């Protein structure tokens, strides 16, 4: 009687032992929930702030852009200066100084506009960004290069793939990981469980048949006329 | 008795599957959830980079106004007491202007979307310099730019990839991915070693089933045919006898 | 073979004590240099796998070093709390994530509930529930072990003797033949 | 199956200091190949552990807590009869990390320029690379220096309580509902206050297991496949006997003595 009492109290132990799972579930789902659900409104709260930021950036854009033409004024003003002196007192060349400040301040721009060209170079090579990067990104191939121990006859020869690798490598990446992933999934063990049965049913039909079929039928069936004939033998 | 211990089994038969089932649908809807936020938590930052670098335009709106505050109180006085070889450097300087003029107007042009996708690793400066972080992007900053790089394509290089280890990042969907980083190559290897425990015993278990389907069948098949032979010839060793 | 020879050529000039390791294999490899190739290939790999993590570790330490700078100024631009810095905000912000600071809360500002409770569960209890499952076949097979050790031992107990017994049952039976022709003239 | 387990006895003999002896090249000698960096850089991250995230765990609040006056701004323009008076005790729970933000017009460029290298003066040998590059890229931002004065001119206002209502309150529940979760598991009433400071070791045997664990789990499973092997072996044991014993002995021994001896009942025949 204890065998099925532990055959189906270890089962509720499984039952036990899941119940704390469900317990250990719910709780954290609200705070799971909550944090994001806060965010969610977030979100129309960022609505408004999206239309924000864009009362802003106009309110101040408009400005910088009224003042630059008032600023590019006063040198085209200062361009008449240029022109009275052509049509002809000191501190108009210390003015003249710092409005060379100016341009110390302007090349700003200058730094930018070559960081601005960085992204109009950046952006060029789309899909080609990924080789360009290989000489700086090595590093990331390498992983691949582990990966194609794998492939022991790709293993040195995989070094030189590198730079096409990110957009034709990701297959082996994608085979390789997804294969033993699945294979994890529903090979590695499905398989392996469902061949070991079949040795189960090998066992099985030699001891149905070819052991308890033949030593049921044998043993029995022989002893008859054995000791029948040795009785006329007497 | 029997249906004692039976009720004993079925308590635990109608519960078993109702905690598993329950776990495991929220376990699915969980997982969307955590990215389900994470791209909208992403619009904020991407929404927080909009807002620092336009604070900092509005920083640069008020440092501009501070540099043409007094530039331009500057100039008016020398230019009123006129308008009311040193030649030679203010006309260079016209120069100057001609072509501050129009990179001036840059000055409010600069924010056209332009810059908006050089917002990119620009309002994280630390994430800009290619002679600085061009390797860093593609390791420390690749397992947190990874979404962006199905609009950007440039961190795409860096999410493609993650994007097919997408079962990578379930399991790690935050922060156990940058761990991973370095131990799935071997993971995968170890499961790439499991596999081989798999050809390890199949290497001579194949041939066992290979060998028994084969020599089991002949002895079923043969001792079928003998024992349904033999059968029919044991009752003839005692019809020898009945009569003797 | 060929291959060993050549990388441990390689590992040779590092595994110098290793000479009373390798000197018993090679009285026992020849049923295992194959084994120690698969050992040694997927070895090689660990090795270069690890020489690269070193180095990704090493600069993702480094660098969180700059940024964990950066972001400091959290607590001198709320500079006010200096003299009450230690008590509130280092005292929570360590006895949690502490632990956790290593490998768990990298992504606090969009992960840090995420992670503490859905995605650390989504590990224990994705490994914990499907290893006791699995458990419940392996401790079956346990079972299914303990009774084959059981059968064998049983069905050993009687080809203890059924194995020893044909060499009986072939000489106590093939004396038989050798008569058979005597045999096969008395029933005329 | 006699010499099929001579086979595995034989592997075993080397294989057995392939375990006890050869384990250390691939778990202990490899530091002397670079095992050693990766560790250090291991253990190093476990200062930099101590030294970065205690700003990222309050820092997630800073970004988040101050939207809560972006959505002030638009409905305090009709709201405008209180945005300012409206700012300082309400921000005081709601909006002080609004200082971050009418800072981040520098800080963000500052944070940058002299905190990101100054954790410790350690750095020093970097300040050069991040000046000679900061000294242009951040050119732009240098001309701000006034700004910052003038958004400091009404916040002060507020730099001097925010310490006792959003820093005191804020997170103090902070760390407790996100440490409670993981003791609500089997010690829910200690993890109000008590199970707390204990928490990262309670986590920790949660992170821990998710290496030490899994890879317990590995030869758990892995174990598990030997159990397979092992299991095979007995079966493979059992029937490569049972399938030699019937033709070797039934089909042929068996079958041999009766039908002879049949002869030897049945010879007067």
């Amino acid at each position: 009687i204890k065998e099925v009492r532990d055959a189906t109290l270890a089962h509720k132990a499984e039952a036990l032992e899941l119940q704390r799972q469900l317990r250990r579930l719910q709780t954290q789902y609200d705070l799971l929930t909550g944090q994001s659900s806060a965010l969610i409104q977030g979100r129309r709260a960022r609505v408004a702030a999206t239309s924000a930021v864009s009362g802003q950036i106009t309110a101040i854009e408009d400005s910088l852009s009224a003042r630059n033409l008032q600023m590019n004024g006063v040198l085209g003003r200062l361009a008449s200066t240029s022109q009275e002196l052509a049509h002809y007192m000191l501190g108009a060349f210390s003015l003249l100084k710092v409005i060379e400040s100016e341009l110390q301040g302007y090349l700003s721009a200058t730094r930018s506009r070559v960081g601005r060209c960085s992204a109009l170079i950046q952006a060029a090579s789309d899909v080609q960004e990924q080789g360009a990067v290989d000489d700086r990104d090595s590093f990331l191939h390498g992983v691949r290069d582990l990966l194609s121990i794998h492939s022991n006859t790709q293993a040195g020869l995989s070094t030189y793939v590198s730079a096409p690798a990110i957009i034709q490598q990701i297959v082996a990446l994608q085979s390789d990981l997804s294969s033993l992933q699945s294979d994890l999934e529903n090979s590695l063990p499905d398989d392996r469980n469902r061949c070991i049965n079949e040795l189960c049913t090998h066992i099985q039909n030699l001891q149905q048949l070819l052991f308890a079929s033949s030593t049921t039928a044998q043993p029995i069936l022989t002893p008859w006329p054995l000791m029948k004939e040795l009785d006329e033998m007497g | 008795d029997r249906e004692a211990a039976l009720q004993e089994r079925e308590l635990a038969a109608k519960e078993v599957e109702r905690l598993r089932n329950i776990v495991r649908r929220q376990r699915k809807d969980l997982k969307a959830r955590m990215l389900e936020v994470s791209r909208e938590e992403a619009e904020r930052k991407r929404m927080l980079d909009e807002r620092a670098n336009y604070r900092h335009k509005q920083a640069l709106l008020e440092a501009y106004d501070q540099q043409c505050d007094e530039a331009t109180r500057i100039f008016a006085e020398y230019h009123k007491r006129l308008q009311v070889i040193p030649a030679s450097e203010v006309v260079v300087d016209i120069s100057n202007s001609a072509k501050d003029f129009i990179e001036k107007e840059v000055s409010a042009f600069f924010q056209s979307p332009d810059n908006s996708l050089y917002m990119l690793p620009a309002t994280p400066q630390g994430l800009a310099r290619d002679p600085s972080a061009i390797p860093s992007i593609c390791r420390i900053s690749a397992a947190l730019q990874y979404p962006a790089g199905l609009e950007g394509s440039d961190a795409s290089l860096a999410s493609v990839l993650e994007s097919l280890e997408f079962c990578l990042r379930v399991r790690g969907s935050e922060a156990c991915v940058l761990e991973d980083l370095a131990k799935a190559i071997d993971l995968v290897h170890i499961r790439q070693d499991l596999v081989e425990s798999g050809h390890s015993l199949l290497d001579h278990a194949f041939r066992a089933q290979q060998k028994y389907e084969r020599t089991t069948n002949y002895c079923l098949d043969l001792a079928s045919e003998q024992e349904n032979t033999i059968s029919d010839q044991w009752l003839p060793e005692l019809r020898t006898a009945v009569q003797n | 073979d060929a291959a060993r020879i050549s990388e441990v050529k390689a590992w040779l000039t590092s595994q110098f004590e290793a000479v009373g390791k390798e000197v018993p294999n090679f009285e026992y490899t020849h049923r295992s240099i194959t084994h120690l190739y698969n050992l040694a290939t997927a070895s090689q790999a660990k090795s270069q796998a690890a020489t690269i993590v070193a180095n990704d570790f090493r600069l993702k330490a480094s660098e969180y070093r700059a940024q964990a700078a950066r972001i400091r100024e959290i607590l001198e631009s709320a500079g006010m709390s200096q003299e009450s810095l230690p008590s509130n905000v280092v005292s929570s912000a360590q006895v949690l994530a502490n632990v956790a600071n290593l490998l768990n809360i990298r992504d606090t500002e969009l992960s840090s509930f995420l992670v503490a409770m859905g995605d650390i569960s989504l590990r224990k209890t994705g490994v914990e529930e499907k290893r006791a499952k699995a458990q419940k076949e392996s401790n079956a097979l346990l079972d299914y072990t303990r009774k084959a050790i059981q059968r064998l031992t049983y069905l050993k107990k009687i080809l203890a003797q059924l194995e020893d017994d044909v060499v009986p049952c072939e000489s106590q039976m093939e004396n038989w033949k050798t008569n058979l022709e005597v045999m096969a003239v008395k029933e005329e | 199956q006699g010499a099929a387990q001579n086979l595995p006895a034989d592997v075993n003999q080397l294989i057995d200091q392939l375990e006890r002896h050869c384990l250390a090249p691939d778990g202990s000698l490899v530091t002397k190949s670079v095992y050693s960096d990766l560790q250090l850089a291991r253990e190093e991250m476990s200062r930099e552990r101590l030294r970065y995230l205690e700003a990222m765990a309050i820092y997630c609040e800073a970004v988040a807590m101050v939207e809560e006056y972006q959505q002030a701004i638009s409905v305090a323009n009709h709201g405008g009869i209180r945005d300012v008076q409206g700012l300082y005790p309400q921000l005081g729970l709601k909006n002080s990390p609004q200082v971050y933000e009418t800072l981040e017009h520098r800080l963000v460029v500052a944070e940058a320029a002299q905190k990101l290298r100054l954790p410790l003066i350690s750095d020093g040998g970097e300040i050069h690379e991040e000046e000679i590059e900061k000294w242009l890229g951040i050119t732009p931002a240098y001309l701000s220096y006034v700004q910052l004065q003038n958004t400091i001119s009404m916040d002060m206002a507020d730099y001097q309580m925010f310490l006792a209502r959003e820093i005191e309150g804020r997170l103090k529940e902070k760390c407790d509902k996100l440490a409670d979760a993981i003791v609500d598991d089997t010690d829910s009433s200690t993890g109000n206050r008590n199970s707390s400071a204990r928490l990262p070791e309670r986590v920790k045997f949660i992170i821990e297991e998710i290496e030490r664990d899994e890879a317990a789990l590995r030869e758990d499973l892995y174990s598990a496949d030997r159990k397979f092997a092992e299991y095979y072996n007995v079966l493979e044991q059992i029937l490569g006997v049972l399938i030699k014993l019937v033709k070797d002995l039934k089909l042929e021994h068996q079958h041999k003595y009766n039908e002879m001896q049949k002869t030897w009942l049945c010879k007067r025949c």
